[PDB]
């Protein structure tokens, strides 16, 4: 479980 | 015919939001494409296997995640149709 | 009332996986995603299409790889199918170097601009992120 | 299920563009929504119904302006789907 | 695999018909909307919609309107119709007197903060500019 | 024939 930047 | 006539769109996610994928199986999206795609391009129209991943990734799948503002997260794809007509695979 | 799948070829597949990007960007290695990459190809073999993985590209790397299929000749295909796996924003796609506008890629597949596949449908399916928001669920 | 899920934005026009009204029978894709609803609402899917409007303001509109540069132009719609099912108005 | 349609109504069509601007916004008089929102009442209706035409709303009013029939159950309802019709930008919709984010009229009936609405369809069609370009169109 | 402003 990843995301696809951090804002 | 408009120039912008007979594209399709077919988003992970939402507008706005991350997208979410699983380091051993895939992206939950991608997962649920292929899967629906395998069991329904014979049968059912483009927009109606798409409505069926739809479903697939709301229902199926929740974050799992070490931090506490990433776990126990949802996701939707978003169909975006500039279609005029139903595609069939066959 | 529905487009005609009876061309000669069903068409041409793109996929574009990217994982590992440059320090430059900021962005994290995209694991699972030869799984992604992997279990596409096989899906769209298994449809008749022709499949072509191509791994890690820069942005610009990307803008090439889409104007040179925009400029084959598909009239003897019925769809057009592009599959992009990257980070991305709101309306953008990362090469591994950074970001690029969904719209340039596909303003080469218009009808003015692409006529083997003027009256085609033409399906970009995008894996990436377009912004940072967060679902959170609802009781059922 | 995501807070997202089971929303339906039927645009009259694509992101980015004018949409096209006229003055005495109304806007293109108002004019042609009611109309396929009328002829299909009792056999059609919500998609394909959408999916005719479509094809209907594709084809049949096209702008008559006295300016140059507003003559002779196009629409398409943009259908937007969240939806997880299929939706039928019977 | 289909939404319940089997409910006591079929629920709630909302028309919000603006054709005259405030000078301030600079917004031409949109002529033939009262065609428009005469034809999507009688449509709407035939479909056993219960249709409610509101006329030359501020944005304050729209947003209004919006959080109060948010704030109405729909319980004994099948889905939830919104119908704009005005001017707008790309993800915006104009009252009489200026803009208003399309995401605040819709983020009222998520599922989070529309519990009888939660499950269901929710449809909203929306005639209204998103920018300014023109499409040019192709011979075919 | 109008569009639904002017940039």
């Amino acid at each position: 479980d990843e995301v696809x930047a951090a804002a | 015919i408009p120039v912008e006539a007979d594209f399709l769109y077919a988003y992970s996610t939402a507008p706005g939001y991350y997208s979410w994928r699983n380091s051993k199986d895939g992206s939950w999206f991608i997962q649920s494409l292929c899967a629906m795609l395998k069991q329904y391009a014979d049968k059912l129209e483009f927009m109606h296997i798409l409505t069926r991943v739809n479903r697939k990734v709301a229902t199926e799948f929740e974050s799992f995640s070490f931090d506490a503002t990433f776990h126990a997260k949802k996701q939707i794809p978003c169909i975006v149709s500039m279609l005029t007509k139903e595609l069939y695979f066959y | 009332n529905s487009y005609k799948m009876d061309y000669p070829e069903m068409g041409l597949c793109i996929i574009i996986n990217n994982k590992n990007f440059h320090k430059s960007t900021g962005m994290t290695s995209r694991s699972g995603t030869d799984v992604d990459a992997a279990n596409l190809r096989e899906t769209f073999r298994n449809l008749k299409y022709e499949v072509r993985n191509k791994n890690d590209l820069t942005r610009e790397e990307i803008v090439e790889l889409m104007r040179d299929v925009s400029k084959e000749d598909h009239s003897k295909r019925s769809s057009f199918v592009c599959v992009l796996l990257s980070h991305g924003e709101e309306g953008i796609i990362f090469g591994t170097n950074g970001p690029v506008d969904l719209k340039k890629i596909t303003n080469f597949f218009r009808g003015d601009r692409c006529r083997s596949l003027t009256g085609k449908p033409k399906l970009f399916i995008i894996q990436a992120c377009r912004g940072t928001e967060l679902d959170c669920g609802i009781e059922t």
